[PDB]
RNA sequence: AUGAUGAGGUUAAUAGGUUCGAGGUGGAAGCAUGGUGACAUGUGGAGCUGACGAAUACUAAUCGAUCGAAGACUUAA
RNA sequence: CGCGAGCUGGGUUCAGAACGUCGUGAGACAGUUCGGUCCCUAUCCGUCGUGGGCGUAGGAAAUUUGAGAGGAGCUGUCCUU
RNA sequence: UGAGUAGCGAAAGACGGGUGAGAAUCCCGUCCACCGAUUGACUAAGGUUUCCAGAGGAAGGCUCGUCCGCUCUGGGUUAGU
RNA sequence: ACCGAUAGUGAACCAGUACCGUGAGGGAAAGGUGAAAAGCACCCCGGAAGGGGAGUGAAAUAGAACCUGAAACCGUGUGCU
């Protein structure tokens, strides 16, 4: 059927994550983990975690073969941003947005 | 200088047309059984054998 | 040859350090640029060690730190390292790309004596 | 070049179109095919070796080759512009000058000289002479120094003047 | 650069202290006014 | 600048090493001799040599993968 | 009186001080003289280079013609008639 | 939005062995480097627990972190001179 | 025929408090699960956080960042171009 895994308040910017998520969307689940292990980006490990949890939820709660599971969807959504401040010069000060993201992945057999 | 006019959310996405990152250019290891990255040592099990 | 993000004699120092570490350990995991450059430095000392004379020992001594193993590094070279590579005519090393590093993305290789 | 191959992954080997073209002439596949106008066509469609002996010493020549490359070379180096003063409190040293008039042009004109990639052009020199045509070593000695780096292809022909 | 506040316990209490406030009519007006407002910390 | 442009990818001289050169400096260390010593002469145009020229598969360009046609419609000859 | 988000800042009209002159005065020049912080990370058009997508009724490799565009275009002095 | 842009605050690091779910950065070692009328030892003002050990890795640290001047939990200051 | 959380007191919340200042003195933001904690036992991925089931419940997209949950804004998919 379909099995999802969501990771919430992952402390990475969401458009530093959609870079990687634009790769493994539509792919098989084997090459997906291959890519997510081989890539240089810092979003790969957390997305490795999430995609492996998606596959495990499939094979444990829904019992669909972990051989034909294709990543139907994968997307990041914004989250609660931590707003910080940085001392500029001459007494000024500039905001900083330590933003977060919610990483959802949905693997489905396609049947 | 400073921007004279705020950028639409069309021109933005057009400029981010090329903000991709390609895949690494990987292969499968004939020994390890899994995906390695070509011209590199196999992550999983050991050898290179080139 | 290629500047290594370092100043001149700082680069000289780094290369001497890596060649000593190599002939002490026989294999080291370094960055691909550093490995490319040390490949042409650690391999001109094995030549001097395959010569063996006094002048060769001193030309080697001026590019080789002091670390005892007990032996030295120079005794290690003109002693038991130079004898194993007695037949081959150059090409005494190799590089093996491990892959990208975390924190850098630096291309990490494993350099070693053949 | 070599003959056709199946690995053939470096251009050291001809490809099949190139070999059909060169086999039309019963001549081996070749790098640097170039056309010559202005010669009354009196050679053979069958490829016969054009030896350097076509040229005699006391003639005159023009030698076409690509210039030598120099990447992104800025205004002073590329267009022979002067530079600003260096010491009397000046902050203008090697940049271009102004790039137009004020508000009655309101834009930069085409042809404005600006920094960019330099060299690499197909330049031609003219009225060179041939000091010696060394046959049997197959070289020509020209009076001067021609465009291009070492090993740079150069096409020699007779002067248009 | 030398900034305006060079801390000193003795200076701070001898000028802005409690007893220096209570030793005056005006300082007592200040204490009364801060008790009226509800200040957690009356004096310095 | 990056990408691109070129030279190659073992059925291989692309780079590095090794061996010869060129050019550069200018007579290496060791020894012997002559001086009490600083030093001098021979051995010996010596020795060292980044980029330049050749040659040699000794190391590395492995094994792999991705993309990419089978050719629309009228009239005229 | 092209060009200071390309440069300078000498004069010009900032705060100091002084000369001649005028003003009872505070102070003003017809003046004159010495000293005196020149900010910016380029969004759009524009220009200079350099790539990718699709197109050009099959997929390519190579060689090209050239509509059009740009460059160059200066001059002296000696000898001979 | 500007934009994945400017910045990431003066300075030499290298390799090995670990610990680890994860190491350019944390620990140990060797080499190297820098100060040395001082980047060293001690004290007044000031701060007021930042001191130590065991545990941690949400937030802070201009990156990372298995670490810390951060968090949790227990401790630490002894005068007739 | 007064307000209903930007209102009403500066303060519906441990508020003259965080914080700011040498000082006199200035000064905020902060409400709502459910009828009842019945506040998620157990299993799986994970180092944890966080999830997916399984249960409580009338409802869990009421899971303590908890009544509804608008818009700016950020995305994924797709019909016409």
């Amino acid at each position: 059927m379909e099995a999802k895994a969501v990771a919430r308040t992952i402390r990475i910017a969401p458009r530093k994550v959609r870079l990687v998520l634009d790769l493994i969307r539509g792919k098989n689940a084997a090459e997906a983990i291959a890519i997510l292990k081989l890539t240089n980006k810092a979003s790969s490990p957390v997305i490795e975690k999430v995609l492996m949890s998606a596959l495990a939820n499939a094979e444990h709660n829904y019992d669909m073969n972990t051989d034909e599971l294709v990543v139907k969807e994968a997307y990041a959504n914004e989250g609660p941003t931590l707003k910080r401040f940085r001392p500029r010069a001459q007494g000024r000060a500039s905001a900083i947005n330590k933003r977060t993201s919610h990483i959802t992945i949905v693997v489905s057999d396609g049947k | 200088a400073v921007p004279k006019r705020r950028t639409s959310k069309t021109r933005k996405n057009k400029r981010r047309t090329h903000f991709k990152i390609s895949v690494p250019g990987m292969t499968e290891c004939p020994n390890c059984g899994e995906y390695k990255l070509s011209h590199r040592v196999c992550k999983n099990c050991g050898s290179y054998n080139g | 040859y290629r500047k290594l993000g370092r100043t001149s004699d700082q680069r000289k120092a780094m290369l001497r350090d890596l060649a000593t570490s190599l002939i002490i350990s026989e294999r080291i995991e370094t960055t691909e640029a550093r490995a490319k450059e040390v490949r042409s430095v650690v391999e001109k000392l094995i030549t001097l060690g395959k010569k063996g004379d006094l002048a060769s020992r001193r030309n080697a001594a001026k590019t080789l730190r002091n670390v005892e193993i007990t032996q030295t590094a120079l005794q290690k070279l003109f002693g038991e390292i130079a004898e194993r590579y007695t037949e081959r005519q150059g090409g005494y090393t190799r590089i093996l790309k491990q892959g990208p590093r975390r924190g850098d993305g630096a291309e990490s290789v494993i350099i070693e004596l053949v | 070049k070599k003959a056709y191959k199946k690995d053939a992954k470096s251009n050291k080997y001809a490809n099949k179109p190139a070999e059909g073209h060169a086999k039309k002439a019963d001549a081996a596949p070749k790098r640097f095919i170039r056309e010559f106008r202005n010669v009354d066509v009196d050679a053979y469609e069958v490829g016969q070796e054009v030896s350097v002996d076509t040229f005699v010493a006391g003639d005159v020549i023009d030698v076409t080759g690509v210039s030598k490359g120099k990447g992104f070379q800025g205004a002073i180096k590329r267009h022979g512009q002067s530079r600003g003063p260096m010491s009397h409190g000046s902050h203008f040293h090697r940049a271009p000058g102004s790039v137009g008039m004020a508000s009655d042009a309101s834009r930069v004109f085409k042809g404005q000289k600006m920094p960019g990639r330099m060299g690499g052009n197909t330049v031609t020199v003219q009225n060179l002479e041939v000091v010696q045509v060394d046959t049997e070593n197959k070289v020509i000695l020209v009076k001067g120094n021609v465009p291009g780096p070492k090993k740079g292809l150069v096409e020699i022909r007779t002067s248009i003047k | 650069v030398k900034r305006t506040y060079q801390p000193n316990k003795r200076k701070h209490s001898k000028v802005h202290g409690f007893r220096k406030r209570m030793s005056t009519k005006n300082g007592r007006k200040v204490l009364a006014r801060r008790r009226r407002k509800g200040r957690k910390v009356l004096s310095a």
